[PDB]
């Protein structure tokens, strides 16, 4: 009969949390003005063989984590188990799968220090694997938690909220896959 | 809680007004075209406002008038349990301390110190989070 | 000491003499004074001493003169 | 001395908790043995030698050492592991008073 | 151009040839090797001690 | 078959030394099973692999002073000439299968060995555990850590190389031949002669190998006689009196704990052997008197000794033709640290006037002033031992070096103060917090509006209440007050089964209708042995 | 409020940064001189070289 | 070459009048004379990035470079010809040498690196502290040109070693052991920063005891 | 201004009627109330 505090102390701060993306896209927008006409200069070569594959692993997870949702407000904790360490594995394939291409990226002469597009490819790529790599954090303490006491509404509404950052994470990659590998 | 929302799509209009029109006004009869920085920044600022916003219309349009929301409740009308408050916690203290010892590392940069308040602040924030669920000891 | 200053005054040592602080503070001065005699020629570390040594001197001042008027005790 | 409370840690037979508690010391245990064999094994195979800056078998050799204490280190500390879940978990619990007569 | 700083100490003015000077690396405080000098500052640090 | 074994066995011991009451003695022997008691068992855990490490050293170490040429694999440090000592412990390191391993691993453990003791006398310290009839175990105690510090000391001199070296030079020998009047007949004594001499490190081998682990052995030996005749003194808490000792005989449970807590220590310290570089004693080369490198910090233990070096001023005196360095200042302030350490139990019953027989600890909380005392102690230790760390803490840190031989000088007389004021506030505080839950009960958290608009929170006590409602006031009995509702087991539990997949309902049922009948029985019997007595 | 302990983490948070900012003036360089305003490229480690302005950062 | 002294002082007057002067006679309070300096002088200062300067302190950092090698060398040959001085080493292409000034006794280097290095960068040039806010900077990001450099030209605080002093050959067998102790892998794990006994009693503290006591914890019991 | 000074733990041991933004005025002065409903509009 009340909105859930919780849900709205999420949310509110899921919003602010995209203005600190803003700020890394503003980065990305004004080398990719100043590139001259290569975008992304050379040697520097995607590969959506690899992105591509990774990308929808990290789409598919939020599938999961929604069915976790589902038994979570369902009051079945085995149910919410299940599928948030499915989410997670899959979670972790994602930063995996991004360091493997920052590895091949590295020996082709595309690093930090090399050039500019280098530079605001890592940052934004970068922060958003930082923040992936927080949600993984947030699934682990959540699932503790869930082997301490009962299965209890409060402990359902953290399950969701834990949802509302990892939907956030996976909408803001799709702008940064969208923005980096297609619109060059 | 149909006014908090109001609040938002208020702002949202009054933003996304602002980043189509500087959009359009630095495309045309300005040096260099559209400047990104401000674009970017005035379009995500729609979308602060836009998700937040959204969100309070569909809590607003599931439950029905609060005791708060009323233009003629009485106090006794709220009468019942609020909630949970956390009474007291030094958690919050030593999560800022381990914060800020990976401040200070990153400042000087000096790796082993940043690793090790990554370290703190992760054994700080579960302190946190676990402060109201540990259980009895078992023996 | 009584237990209204003290909840635990009879579970333990709790009570630690005011001369003693008083003159270990005075002392406590004094030491930081002395320590300007040495091979140091900069004098930003005497300033340092000063300071340090006249704030002890103050609070140890501050304190005696409250006990003595009697607004604490 | 009076050993006031003394209970088992299973009252009830034949539970699938019981068993799954059984195989997680076990597991630790396993883990210790594993190890204690991995440590064998490296000390005797694993090149030990010193090798001198800028040769091919330096970066193995600066793993010779580590390896010791990973699988030296890993080996005892899991049988300790196995050895503290199991008087937690099927060592019964007991309350037990002395008198000091000092 | 920094001669004209130079301090002598009684019973040691005619110790230097000309602008070279020698004193002994052993510090007087505990027996470390003062060996620190900064060129400029014309200071010799102790690594032990600080002196 | 292995019944009767053990059988035949145990009649075969009986029938020849009878020891059956003796060993069931031993074995119904009950302690305490606080978290905190295990500290003592870390030294000598720690201790114990120092000699099993310590007696490999010894099959492949020459302490020699020699000078030699260096023939070893180690380029760059080929045709260099070093001592003997310096020769083989390289060899240890590169020539031997597994020194390297070892040697890290003992040096690893001497530095567990030493923080252990620090830890395990803080606890003594501050819970009261050296009052009588144990003050002459405080005091055994605390020549063994004066003997872990000298041994470790002299550990590390072995290998004769510059950085250690360089700490023999300064500490035992500067400050030595600084005392007056028979200071200089005390470092030709123990150098044979003068600074290096030839014999320092063949008599610091031995009294490193044999002389002071034998001195602590025994001293070892009598602490633990003591601690297991004395008995081992608990916290107050329910059916805990100052005549009766409550927790678990030592078969099987306490033997068990013991035995599994001996591993992990000894895995934690095999980890650290060979998993953390300690004392890469190549990189630094034989120990030459012309040179000497930045950062000559000693091991942890000793640097309180260095940064009280490092931080008294240069007073000397001058009398009569005569010298009076400033080394004789550390060299005598050193000795009072001591004379106090062994001696404050006596101090405190000198002082507070308290002369009878104790066996339940205090709460630290609880004695305000000894644990201001106790806290002024260790910042002054802290700040010692991190003014010797003030070169390397400049460089990182980007703080200037006259800044950090200042701040440490200042602080050394204003931190300590600072300290005590906070302590002793700080633990009297605590004594209000732990009242507040006695007059008031457990708050837990939950907030309730009333119908006229009040705010009140719902407060859970802990004994009887009034026919208001309100919780008759309790009494504070010593013991530790819960002030978090989930740990008195209002969270419940999860569901029986396993962490993907439940159990079936039955089993979940009977499970935890077992849990909560073994929880309840618990209680009773210490309810019903504290109300007997 | 409607978290007290993050309440009271954003004081602890804010007493813990403003004194890594000031910090800077215990340093030898000092603390931070290219202004609030932080300018670039001012701020970059070619012209403000100190740590007094990384931790004015942090 | 003409083209090679124009542009460095060309590329001089716009950034290093401010405090050395119009004619490299030093600005009094700001800077030194940079007459006799040599071409070995200005290559270790702009290649380390610790020129031009930005403020007057205890110490000048190093910084990124303000100028590529080319630009180096235009500025270094307009100092060079304003009052001599010591030159950088160069190769056979007339590039400057790095490989070849690594010298091929390092166990001599090492006893020189000892008597004369170790006191101020430590036994394997971790870098040490100085008296008032100075300090010997870490020898492991210098590529053997710029250590050839800094021993030659003795840079704010460190000592000038001439090539008599210290003759090429002893300056070769130097840098091959600053470089190769930097590039040596630890041997007995992770090296700790290398610093000593210090990191040694952090890293069991921090770890060893936490560990020790945290189990202690669970096998243990509260109150 | 509508609870004690300093506010108890809980900010209050009771709450007034809330019918504008002055509750606390309201309480203190109901003979107020007819007058400021009236003459609030100029
Ligand atoms: C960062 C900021 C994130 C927090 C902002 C969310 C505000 C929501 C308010 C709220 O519910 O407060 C919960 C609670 C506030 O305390 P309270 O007032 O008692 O609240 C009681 C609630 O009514 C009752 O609520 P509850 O007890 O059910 O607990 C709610 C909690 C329960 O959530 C969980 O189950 C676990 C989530 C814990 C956060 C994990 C931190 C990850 C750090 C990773 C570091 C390595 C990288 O859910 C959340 O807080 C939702 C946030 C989802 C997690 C997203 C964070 C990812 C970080 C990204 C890194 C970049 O605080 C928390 O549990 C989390 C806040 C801790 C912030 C840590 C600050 C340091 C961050 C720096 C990291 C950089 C490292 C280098
Ligand atoms: C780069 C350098 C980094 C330096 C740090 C790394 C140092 C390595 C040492 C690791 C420590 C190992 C000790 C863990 C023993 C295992 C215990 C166990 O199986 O769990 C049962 C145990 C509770 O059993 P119990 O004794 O029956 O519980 C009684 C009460 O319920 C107890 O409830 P309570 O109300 O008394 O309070 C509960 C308390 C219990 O937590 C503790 O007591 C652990 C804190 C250790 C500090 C000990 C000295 C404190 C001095 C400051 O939890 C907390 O409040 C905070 C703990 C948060 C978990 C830490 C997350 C690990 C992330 C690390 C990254 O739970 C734990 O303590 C779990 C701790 C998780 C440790 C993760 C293992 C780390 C491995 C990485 C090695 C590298
Ligand atoms: C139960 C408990 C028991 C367990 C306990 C065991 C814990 C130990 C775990 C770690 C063991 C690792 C073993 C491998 C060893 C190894 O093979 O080693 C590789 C090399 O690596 C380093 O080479 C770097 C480069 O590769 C070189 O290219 C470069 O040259 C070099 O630079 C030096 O040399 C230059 C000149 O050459 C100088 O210019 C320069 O300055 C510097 O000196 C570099 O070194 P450096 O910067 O030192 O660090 C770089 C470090 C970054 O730091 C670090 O590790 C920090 C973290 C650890 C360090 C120790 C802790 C610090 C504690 C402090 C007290 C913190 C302060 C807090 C204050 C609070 C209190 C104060 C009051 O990156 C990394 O390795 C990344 C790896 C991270 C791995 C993390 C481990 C995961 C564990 C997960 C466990 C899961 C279990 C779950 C079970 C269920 C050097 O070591 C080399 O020698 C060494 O060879
Ligand atoms: C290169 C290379 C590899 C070389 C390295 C060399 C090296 C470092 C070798 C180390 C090897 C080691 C240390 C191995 C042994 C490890 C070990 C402890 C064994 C594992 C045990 C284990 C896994 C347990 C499972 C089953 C089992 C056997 C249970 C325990 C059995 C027993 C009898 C326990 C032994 C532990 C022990 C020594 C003590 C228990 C007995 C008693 C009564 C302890 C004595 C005692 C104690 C401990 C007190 O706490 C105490 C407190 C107050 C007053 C007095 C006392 C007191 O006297
Ligand atoms: C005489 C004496 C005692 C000197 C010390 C004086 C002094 C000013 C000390 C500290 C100064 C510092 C820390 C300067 C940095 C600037 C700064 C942020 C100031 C503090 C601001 C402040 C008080 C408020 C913020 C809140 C706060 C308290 C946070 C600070 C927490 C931090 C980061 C403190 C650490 C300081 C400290 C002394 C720790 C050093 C510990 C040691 C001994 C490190 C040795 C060590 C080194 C050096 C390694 O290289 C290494 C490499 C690999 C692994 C391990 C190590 C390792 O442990
Ligand atoms: C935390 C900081 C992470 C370390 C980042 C780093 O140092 O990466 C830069 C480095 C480029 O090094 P470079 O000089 O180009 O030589 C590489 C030769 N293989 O290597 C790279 O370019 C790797 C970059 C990896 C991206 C990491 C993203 C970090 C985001 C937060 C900043
Ligand atoms: C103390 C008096 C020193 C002695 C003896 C040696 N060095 Fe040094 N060195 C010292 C300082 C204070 C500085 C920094 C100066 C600057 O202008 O900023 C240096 C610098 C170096 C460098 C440059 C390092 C870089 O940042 O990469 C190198 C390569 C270097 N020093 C090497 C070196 C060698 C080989 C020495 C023995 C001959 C030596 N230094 C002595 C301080 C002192
Ligand atoms: C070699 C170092 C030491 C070892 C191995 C050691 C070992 C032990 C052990 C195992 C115990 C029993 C367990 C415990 O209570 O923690 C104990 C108890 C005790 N130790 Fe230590 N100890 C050492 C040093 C010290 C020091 C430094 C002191 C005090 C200065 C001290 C004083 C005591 C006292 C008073 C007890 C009484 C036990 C009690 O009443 O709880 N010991 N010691
Ligand atoms: C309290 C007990 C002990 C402590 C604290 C201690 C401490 C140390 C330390 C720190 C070192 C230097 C380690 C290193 O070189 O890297 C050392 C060296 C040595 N110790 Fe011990 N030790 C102890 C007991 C013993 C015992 C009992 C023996 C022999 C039985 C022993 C034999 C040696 C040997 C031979 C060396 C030198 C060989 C080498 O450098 O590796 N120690 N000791
Ligand atoms: C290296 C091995 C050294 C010897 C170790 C011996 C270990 C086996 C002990 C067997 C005990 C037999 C118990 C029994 O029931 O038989 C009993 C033998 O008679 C005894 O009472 C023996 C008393 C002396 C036992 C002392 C042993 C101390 C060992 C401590 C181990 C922690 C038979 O008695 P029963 O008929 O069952 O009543
Ligand atoms: S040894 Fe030179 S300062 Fe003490």
């Amino acid at each position: 009969n009340r909105p859930n505090m919780v849900s709205v102390g999420t949310i509110v701060w899921l919003s602010s949390e995209l203005m600190f993306f803003a700020g890394l896209f503003a980065m990305y927008f004004t080398a990719r003005a100043q590139a001259g006409g290569a975008w992304p200069p050379e040697p520097t070569e995607l590969n959506l063989a690899l992105a591509v594959p990774v990308t929808l692993v990290l789409i598919a997870s939020s599938f999961t984590c929604q069915m976790g949702v589902f038994a979570a407000e369902r009051g079945d904790v085995f149910g919410l188990r299940r599928w948030y360490v499915i989410t997670f594995l899959m979670g972790l394939f994602f930063v995996l799968g991004q360091g493997y291409e920052y590895i091949h990226l590295v020996e082709h002469g595309t690093t930090i220090p090399g050039s500019a597009y280098g530079s605001v490819f890592y940052l934004a790529t970068g922060f958003h694997g930082l923040h992936v790599i927080g949600g993984l954090v947030a699934f682990v303490l959540l699932l503790a938690r869930t082997k301490m006491s009962k299965f209890t509404p409060a402990q359902a509404t953290a399950a969701i909220v834990v949802s509302y950052y990892w939907h956030f994470v996976d909408i803001v990659w799709i702008a940064l896959f969208a923005t980096i590998y297609f619109v060059r | 809680m149909h006014i908090e929302a109001r609040l938002f799509e208020i702002l949202t209009a009054f933003f996304a007004l602002a980043a189509v029109v500087y959009a359009v006004l630095t495309a045309m009869f300005a040096t260099g075209g559209v400047e990104w920085a401000g674009t970017t920044a005035l379009v995500l600022t729609t979308g602060l406002t836009l998700i937040t916003g959204t969100f309070f219309r569909f809590v607003a349009r599931r439950l029905d008038t609060r005791p708060e929301d009323y233009e003629d409740a009485e106090i006794s009308d709220g009468a019942g349990e609020l909630g949970f408050f956390a009474p007291h916690s030094w958690w919050p203290i030593l999560i800022s301390l381990s914060f800020s010892t990976a401040a200070v590392g990153a400042a000087l940069w000096l790796p082993w110190l940043i690793a090790a308040g990554v370290a703190f602040v992760i054994t700080s924030v579960c302190g946190l989070v676990f402060e109201y669920y540990w259980g009895p000891e078992k023996h | 000491v009584d237990v209204e200053d003290v909840p635990s005054a009879e579970w333990g040592w709790s009570h630690m003499p005011i001369g003693v602080m008083h003159i270990g503070g005075l002392l406590s001065a004094a030491f930081l004074l002395v320590m300007m005699r040495g091979n140091h020629v900069g004098h930003v570390e005497d300033w340092f001493l000063i300071g340090f040594a006249a704030v002890i001197v103050a609070l140890v001042g501050r304190n005696w003169w409250l006990r003595r008027r009697g607004w604490i005790r | 001395v009076e050993t006031i409370f003394k209970e088992p840690r299973w009252p009830v037979p034949g539970t699938k908790a019981e068993k799954r508690t059984e195989r997680l010391v076990a597991y630790w245990l396993m883990l210790g043995g594993l190890s204690g064999l991995a440590l064998l094994l490296v000390f005797l195979f694993w090149p030990w030698e010193y090798q001198p800056f800028g040769s091919e078998g330096e970066f193995l050799y600066s793993l010779a050492t580590p390896l010791y204490g990973l699988t030296f280190g890993l080996s005892i500390l899991s049988i300790g592991i196995g050895a503290v879940l199991f008087q937690k978990k099927f060592i019964p619990e007991e309350i037990s008073v002395q008198d000091r007569h000092d | 151009a920094d001669m004209h700083r130079v301090i002598k100490r009684k019973g040691q003015e005619s110790f230097n040839f000309g602008e070279l000077f020698a004193y002994t690396k052993v510090c007087s405080h505990l027996g470390c090797p003062s060996s620190l000098y900064e060129q400029q500052t014309y200071r010799i640090l102790c690594p032990c001690h600080q002196s | 078959d292995f019944a009767k074994l053990a059988a035949a066995q145990g009649d075969a011991i009986d029938s020849r030394y009878h020891p059956s009451a003796a060993v069931r003695r031993q074995l119904n022997k009950v302690f305490p099973t606080h978290w905190s008691f295990l500290l003592g068992e870390i030294a000598l855990y720690s201790f114990i692999i120092l000699l099993l490490t310590g007696v490999w050293l010894t099959l492949f170490f020459d302490p020699s002073m020699a000078h030699v040429t260096y023939d070893g694999v180690y380029q760059p440090l080929r045709g260099v000439q070093m001592s003997r000592a310096y020769e083989t412990a390289l060899d240890i390191s590169f020539e031997v299968r597994g020194g390297l391993f070892v040697r890290q691993v003992h040096h690893w453990a001497a530095l567990m060995f030493a923080a252990s003791i620090m830890v395990h006398l803080a606890r003594i310290f501050f819970t009261g555990a050296f009052r009588r009839p144990r003050e002459a175990n405080w005091v055994i105690g605390s020549l063994l850590l004066i003997l872990a510090m000298f041994e470790g000391f002299f550990g590390y001199s072995l290998p004769d190389d510059l950085l250690s070296g360089t700490g023999i030079r300064a500490a035992l020998s500067g400050i030595t031949m600084g005392i007056p009047v028979i200071g200089t007949w005390m470092h030709w004594a123990l150098f044979g002669g003068d600074f290096p001499g030839e014999i320092l490190i063949p008599r610091l081998y031995a009294l490193h190998i044999l002389l002071i682990p034998g001195i602590i052995l025994a001293l070892i030996g009598a602490h633990l006689a003591l601690v297991w005749f004395q008995k081992h003194t608990q916290f107050p808490g329910p059916g805990r009196t100052e005549t009766n000792v409550v927790g678990v005989r030592v078969m099987p449970v306490f033997a068990v704990k013991s035995g599994a807590f001996f591993a992990m220590i000894t895995g934690v310290l095999g980890l650290m052997g060979g998993l953390l570089t300690i004392n890469p004693i190549w990189n630094l080369g034989p120990y030459k008197p012309s040179q000497v490198s930045a950062g000559s910090q000693p091991d942890f233990y000793m640097m309180w000794t260095d940064g009280l070096i490092r931080l008294w001023p240069a007073w000397e005196f001058y009398p009569f033709g005569h010298t009076i360095p400033q080394g004789v200042w550390v060299a005598v302030g050193m000795g009072l640290v001591f004379a106090l350490l062994i001696a404050y139990p006596f101090i405190e019953k000198k002082v507070t006037g308290d002369d009878a027989h104790h066996n339940l600890l205090q709460r630290p909380r609880d004695v305000p002033v000894r644990t201001a005392i106790g806290s002024m102690a260790i910042a002054l230790y802290l700040l010692l031992t991190f003014a010797c760390m003030n070169d390397i803490i400049a460089l990182k840190f980007h703080i200037s070096l006259n800044a950090t031989t200042w701040i440490g000088r200042i602080g050394m007389v204003v931190l300590p103060a600072i300290v005590y004021f906070v302590a002793y506030r700080w633990a009297i505080s605590l004594q209000r917090s732990d009242r507040e839950v006695l007059e008031h009960g457990v708050e837990t958290g939950i907030i309730k509006r009333l119908p006229h608009g009040a705010y009140v929170e719902l407060h859970q006590p802990l004994g009887p209440v009034d026919e208001h409602g309100h919780p008759i006031p309790l009494e504070y009995a010593g013991a530790p007050l819960p002030k978090r509702m989930n740990k008195l087991g209002s969270g419940g539990a999860p569901g029986t089964g396993s962490f993907l997949f439940p159990d079936p309902a039955v089993e979940h049922e009977a499970l935890t209708e077992a849990a909560h009948a073994s929880e309840h029985k618990s209680l009773t019997a210490l309810k019903e042995h504290q109300d007997r007595i | 409020v409607a978290f007290p302990r993050l309440n009271a983490l954003s004081f602890w948070l804010f007493l813990f940064g403003a004194l890594i900012a000031i910090a800077g003036f215990i340093t030898p360089g000092g603390a931070a001189d290219f202004g609030w305003t932080a300018y670039s490229p001012l701020t970059d480690a070619i012209h403000s070289p100190g740590a007094g302005g990384d931790l004015w950062i942090m | 070459q003409s083209a090679l002294l124009r542009t460095g002082k060309q590329l001089f007057e716009t950034s290093c009048v401010s405090c050395h002067g119009a004619n490299l006679q030093g600005v009094p309070d700001r800077g030194p004379s940079l007459i006799g300096t040599g071409e070995a002088a200005v290559y270790f200062q702009v290649s380390t990035g610790r020129m031009p300067a930005m403020r007057g302190e205890a110490q000048a950092p190093s910084k990124p470079p303000h100028f590529d090698e080319s630009q180096i060398d235009a500025l270094g040959a307009y100092v060079q010809a304003n009052g001599g001085g010591p030159t950088v080493p160069r190769d056979d292409h007339g590039a400057v040498a790095q490989e070849s000034l690594i010298g091929g006794d390092v166990a001599r280097g090492g006893d020189l690196f000892r008597l004369n290095c170790a006191s101020c960068h430590n036994f394997t040039g971790k870098g040490g502290a100085l008296s008032s806010g100075k300090y010997a900077p870490d020898l492991g990001d210098a590529n053997p040109a710029q250590i050839y450099t800094a021993m030659l030209t003795g840079p704010q605080n460190m000592p000038k070693f001439s090539d008599r002093q210290l003759t090429p050959d002893e300056k070769r067998d130097i840098v091959a052991y600053v470089r190769e102790s930097a590039e040596t892998p630890s041997y007995g794990g992770y090296g700790l920063g290398g610093f000593g006994p210090a990191p040694e009693g952090m890293a069991m503290w921090i770890i060893g005891m936490v560990a020790a006591i945290g189990v202690a914890m669970w096998i243990g019991s509260r109150a | 201004w509508a609870t004690s000074c300093p506010p108890p733990r809980h900010n209050f041991t009771e709450l007034p009627r809330i019918r504008s933004e002055r509750p606390a005025f309201e309480l203190h002065y109901p003979h107020m109330v007819e007058r400021m409903r009236a003459e609030a509009h100029v």
